[PDB]
RNA sequence: GCGGGGAAAGGAAACAUCUUAGUACCCGCAGGAAGGGAAGCCAACAGGGACCCCCUGAGUAGGGGCGACCGAAAGGGGGAUA
RNA sequence: CACGGGCCGGGGAGUUCACGGCCGUGGCGAGCCUAAGGGGUUCAACCCCGGAGGCGUAGGGAAACCGACAGCCCGCAGCGGG
RNA sequence: CGUGGGGUAGGGGGGCGCGGCCGUGGGGCAGAAGCCGGGCCGUGAGGUCCGGUGGACCCGCGGCCGACGAAGAUCCCGGCGG
């Protein structure tokens, strides 16, 4: 960690504290007013560089609907090559408990939802999850291993 | 009963402002080892009437009399301890009760054995 | 903006003073074009994970790393790998594929010249 | 498994001092060597005075308390400003008898402190646990070097070896007399005695404030655990912290920020070590 | 006093005149103004600044082109190496050919005594010893 | 040692399925009475009850039996009863000034709705967090400085 | 602390909806705390289990010249537990 | 011939919090940190516990819904050959 | 090594001083702080020493923190002038 002099230390003897003399050190009119204002009269060409011509929509405007987040579920997809970093942390601990002959993980208890189809599975797997993508059910499949789709 | 707070400024407020009874204590000055071993106790205030050796000062080495106590400012009187001001009279230097060592005991009030008991037990 | 400063560390101080003697030494541009690299600041310095030795790196490969190793992705692959820190993941996943795990200085103790030497960042 | 911590960078640049030795010396409570003990993993961490400075100050930040000014201290005049034409400057004045007597500005007399300050400033300094209990395992190990604990400022002319571990008999030492013949049998008395010819009444206000007197640090003593009687048996000592193994911090082991402090440890707490600060 | 090397001998004499020609740098009116006139320079940051435009006939501004030669900065007039001493204990690592003991301000008369007496002894150039210790040892 | 319920967190649609336990408020009626106990002897012994809890969990029994044969064994010491220790109801004055009679209650929205919902209970706590510069209110405008800022930073 | 009455300045770079703010202030009424408190609840077919206060959920849902700005609740972790 | 100061002494102005961007360093690292709070302490320090939660690890779409690389070429440094 | 050496607003880099704190080393009734004059050192902020006065505190170095530097605001308070 290294430490450094404040700026006002440098700044007596200074005047105008590095704000100019001739555009000095003012209330909120040198600001263009007090809080986020302006973005439509006089900072719209700060709207226009970032959000989109013409609408100028993220800082103004309607897009959509939200649905609702009561009703809806919050996804925690696992990919299956960072699922297959798991299985073996696990074995290591003795925590996963071979049944089929494979092993078998159960999502869920993990605390992951669904899962996706990055990376590589090299091992032979039982994975229970309520959700698995197209790859994922595939790449499991093609490590010998299976998907099993438990419902809530 | 004296602050315990460890700040000076507690510390000295309650030395100022202490009432007469707990400023009794500030009178306390060390008996001579003769009288320690004829009394067991290793301090008493002192009292008028009491022989004291100043141990400080410009009259250190002088013995006399306790001829007065005063307890607002803890200063002590005692002969030989004194001087002549300009217009002749003769006047007491007041010798702060720490600077002395009790080398008599006056033990005429009966109200003093009992705390001679106190302290020695 | 607070310009850069260097590393604060003082191992790192020495490292990058063995290496640029190390270059001078033996004429090993390998040795400076290191230094360069870890001597630069805090907030981009290079990190790599053992993942990506799968990648650029084959077995036999002696490669050194001007930062961290990270344990990240499977290694499956034998590579001796010099770093200026490992983490315990990345030393185990090292170990365990068969490669080994330097110090940078260790490394040009092994080969003064860094004659076939990867950097990898 | 150690080689990242010391690192070696023969032959471009020369060695330092060795490291603490494989093994730690143990003395007997009349100051003659008994036994040998493995030393712990603690002691071959690398002394990094950045971070022990860092965690040092932050321990330190965590004690001070929020200082602040009265709220309305300079503003609870009736006063305004009577504008221009009265050939006065335009600050507030007082509105009754003391009318052209200036108020409530910085500039003013009995005026408001401008920038004063406040009660809610954070002067705690945070540090990551992990980061703090790497640097007291740092702070530990500059402890095993004669060259630290002389830089420091300790004496440690007479000390036999560092780190200097005692048996842990020493703990049932329970009187101050007994306690001091064990650190004069130790070589440890003379460090003590500098703490105490070294106290000072401190220049400034600290006197007004309950700070008069300052004293230098001279010898940390660390115990087993909790409540053993070596601990109240030297902490009257000048300069002495006596504190147990499970309760070190940055405060007794790099006082001012500066690793390197005159330790004796107890062979027992030696062993308690292994299983903390890591 | 102090015999330097003969490149040192050469820097000490122009270190002199630098410093018998060197400007003394003071403020626009100090000496006009008692509320500064005792201050030190000040590089005032203002509109109508003279002195840091450097105009012929003005006061002139600092600047590290006034520089003394840098092997004999901040030597005394003598040449040694001047060293603030406090007590006789100061005394020791100190080469009494390189070094001129400057005894500190607030030594009492009785430590500069003691000191006094084991600089002189060990062929140190004592700087001030004072009047007052001067006196005494002239009477002894 | 008293034993404490465990109980279900309650399984949310937003979850997906990821459950955990939690400590429950007390033990079940279904559960004491496999032990033997109604609420009030398992208040007298100690225990936290939860008449209004329907669900019975195996783990609960077995450490409600465990610590049963403990303390009846005299091997454990049962804690004071989990029933009211003392009573002190004060006079009340100017309930109806208040507003603390069934029309002031109704007027201030108890009877329709919870106290954290009541309007006089949102004035309450904005003027706490406002006072003490709290969590949300320790920045005015803090949604709309976010906003922008994520549009400039992440356009 | 509880109930009622109740602004403006300022902000929005003007200003009226809006905000400021159910604030300043006023009227009334208690206690050492007050108020709240014991399911015509929350949930989602799996379960919690009176109340208050703290951390969080969260500047999320939503309100709004959909501008400025405003803004929860359930749930989780605690204090305490009747 | 623009305005301010009779003189001297003392006083007199970029602060703090929250949030966001960025930099310089430090710790850990596919993970990082605990908040409230709890135990102990030589007692606001300090040691230990507390992972709730937040950020990261996966994006696209209003939403329902779906959900991802080592193949090739140029080529700085570096390395090897002349 | 440089056909290097002006510079307002502004950006960047280092240093001096003031009050306190964590360390370390010291001085002081054989005279601390402060005040008046003077020598020396430093481009400079400043440092240090000598003589007088004064009568109890203070300083060097490393680190950290601020109610931290005035010539001016028809500046504020006091004192005192032509
Ligand atoms: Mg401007
Ligand atoms: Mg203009
Ligand atoms: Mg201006
Ligand atoms: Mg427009
Ligand atoms: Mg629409
Ligand atoms: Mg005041
Ligand atoms: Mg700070
Ligand atoms: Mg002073
Ligand atoms: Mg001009
Ligand atoms: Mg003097
Ligand atoms: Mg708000
Ligand atoms: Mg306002
Ligand atoms: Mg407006
Ligand atoms: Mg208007
Ligand atoms: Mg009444
Ligand atoms: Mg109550
Ligand atoms: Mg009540
Ligand atoms: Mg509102
Ligand atoms: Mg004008
Ligand atoms: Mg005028
Ligand atoms: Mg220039
Ligand atoms: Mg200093
Ligand atoms: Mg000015
Ligand atoms: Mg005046
Ligand atoms: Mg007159």
């Amino acid at each position: 960690v290294r430490r450094f002099k404040r700026a006002t230390k440098y700044r007596r003897g200074s005047r105008t504290h590095g704000w100019g003399r001739v555009g000095q050190h003012r209330k909120s009119g040198g600001s263009g007013g007090k809080g986020m204002v302006g973005f439509h009269k006089h900072k719209w060409s700060l709207v226009m560089k970032y959000g989109e011509s013409g609408t100028g929509w993220p800082f103004y405007g309607k897009h959509g609907f939200k649905q609702p987040e009561t009703i809806s579920v919050e996804w925690r997809p696992i990919n299956v090559g960072r699922l297959a970093e798991l299985v073996k942390e696990l074995r290591e601990r003795g925590e996963v408990r071979e049944e089929e002959g494979r092993l078998v993980v159960d999502l869920l208890k993990l605390g992951y939802n669904k899962l996706l189809g990055g990376g590589h599975m090299d091992v032979p797997l039982v994975v229970y999850t309520p959700v698995a993508s197209k790859a994922a059910v595939e790449k499991i499949a093609k490590a010998g291993g299976e998907v099993r789709i438990v419902s809530l | 009963p004296f602050t315990a707070s460890a700040q000076p400024r507690k510390q000295r407020l309650s030395l100022y402002a202490a009432p007469l009874h707990l400023r009794r204590k500030l009178l306390n000055a060390k008996l001579s080892p003769e009288l320690q071993k004829k009394l067991g106790v290793k301090r008493l205030p002192v009292r008028r009437g009491d022989t004291v050796l100043i141990m400080r000062g410009d009259f250190k080495g002088v013995t006399g009399k306790v001829v007065k106590v005063d307890l607002k400012r803890v200063r002590i009187f005692v002969e030989g301890a004194t001087r002549t001001n300009s217009r002749g009279q003769t006047v007491y230097y007041p010798i702060h009760p720490s600077k002395v060592m009790i080398v008599d005991v006056d033990l005429s009030d009966k109200a003093r054995q009992k705390l001679i008991e106190r302290r020695k037990r | 903006p607070p310009n850069p400063t260097g590393p604060t560390n003082r191992q790192l101080r020495m490292l990058i003073r063995f290496l640029r003697k190390a270059a001078t030494a033996n004429s090993a541009n390998i040795w400076r074009a290191i230094a360069e690299l870890v001597e630069r600041p805090r907030r981009s310095r290079v990190v790599v994970n053992v993942g990506k030795l799968n990648r650029v790196a084959n077995d036999g490969d002696v490669v050194v790393i001007p930062g961290k190793l990270l344990g990240g992705g499977e290694l499956k692959k034998r590579v001796v790998v010099a770093a200026v820190s490992v983490t315990p993941k990345a030393w185990k996943k090292v170990v365990e594929a068969g490669g080994e795990v330097l110090t940078i200085p260790e490394l040009v103790r092994r080969n003064p010249k860094g004659s076939g030497v990867k950097i990898v960042i | 498994l150690l080689k990242f911590k010391l690192l070696d960078l023969s032959p471009y640049i020369k060695p330092a001092e060795e490291r603490p030795p494989e093994a730690l010396k143990v003395y007997d409570v009349n100051g003659q060597y008994m036994a040998d003990i493995e030393t712990p993993i603690h002691f071959y961490e690398p002394v990094r005075p950045d971070l022990i400075r860092r965690a040092y100050l932050s321990a330190l930040s965590a004690r001070f308390q929020p200082k602040g000014v009265y709220e309305g201290a300079g503003k609870e005049h009736s006063c305004e400003s009577f504008g221009v034409g009265l050939g006065i400057a335009r600050i507030p004045r007082y509105k009754g008898h003391l009318w052209p007597r200036g108020c409530f500005a910085p500039n003013t007399r009995g005026g408001r402190r401008a920038h004063p300050p406040r009660p809610e400033k954070k002067l705690h300094e945070e540090i990551n646990w992990k980061e703090k209990n790497l640097a007291i395992r740092s702070a530990i190990a500059a402890t095993a070097y004669k060259s630290w604990v002389a830089a420091r400022g300790h004496m440690v002319e007479k000390v036999p070896s560092l780190p200097l571990v005692v048996s842990g008999d020493a703990e049932k030492i329970a009187k101050a007399k007994e306690a001091k013949k064990l650190f004069e049998v130790l070589g440890l008395w003379p460090d003590v005695e500098r703490a105490a010819e070294g106290v000072k009444i401190r220049a400034g206000k600290g006197k007004m404030r309950g700070r008069r007197y300052k004293e230098p640090k001279s010898v940390l003593v660390v115990v087993s655990e909790l409540d053993v009687p070596l601990i109240g048996a030297v902490r009257n000592f000048p300069g002495v912290d006596v504190v147990p193994v499970s309760h070190l911090n940055m405060l007794v082991l790099a006082p001012g920020g500066v690793p390197g402090r005159l330790t004796l440890w107890t062979a027992t707490a030696v062993e308690r070590l292994k299983g903390l600060f890591l | 006093r102090r015999e330097l090397p003969q490149p040192l001998k050469r820097l000490l004499r122009l270190r002199l005149q630098m410093k018998r020609r060197k400007p003394e740098f003071v403020r626009i009116d100090q000496w006009r103004y008692k509320r500064i006139e005792d201050s030190g320079w000040r590089n005032q940051r203002t509109l109508d600044n003279k002195i840091r435009r450097k105009w012929k006939g003005w006061p002139k501004p600092v600047e590290v082109g006034y520089r003394k030669p840098a092997a004999v900065r901040g030597l005394h007039p003598s040449g040694f190496v001047e060293v603030l001493v406090h007590r006789p204990e100061d005394l020791a690592g100190l080469d009494p050919k390189v070094h001129a003991v400057r005894i500190g301000r607030t030594v009492g008369l009785r430590k500069r005594l003691e000191i006094v007496k084991k600089a002189r002894e060990l062929g140190f150039y004592v700087l001030n010893p004072g009047k007052e210790v001067v006196e005494l040892l002239k009477k002894e | 040692m008293i034993p404490k319920p465990v109980v279900q967190v309650p399984r949310s649609i937003k979850s997906g399925g990821v459950t955990k336990w939690k400590e429950g408020r007390g033990f079940s009626l279904g559960e004491l009475k496999e032990v033997g106990l109604n609420a009030e002897q398992a208040r007298l012994l100690g225990l936290p009850v939860d008449t209004r809890r329907d669900s019975v969990w195996p783990q609960n029994v077995e450490a409600l039996r465990k610590w049963l044969i403990e303390v009846l064994e005299g091997k454990a010491t049962p804690p004071e009863p989990t029933l009211p220790k003392v009573v002190k109801v004060k006079r009340k004055r100017g309930r109806a000034f208040r507003g603390l009679t069934s029309a002031g209650r109704r007027s201030r929205g108890l009877i329709s709705t919870r106290f954290r919902e009541t309007h006089n209970y949102k004035f309450k706590k904005k003027a706490k967090e406002r006072r003490l510069k709290k969590r949300h209110e320790a920045t005015k405008g803090l949604g709309n400085v976010l906003r922008i800022s994520r549009i400039i930073n992440e356009s």
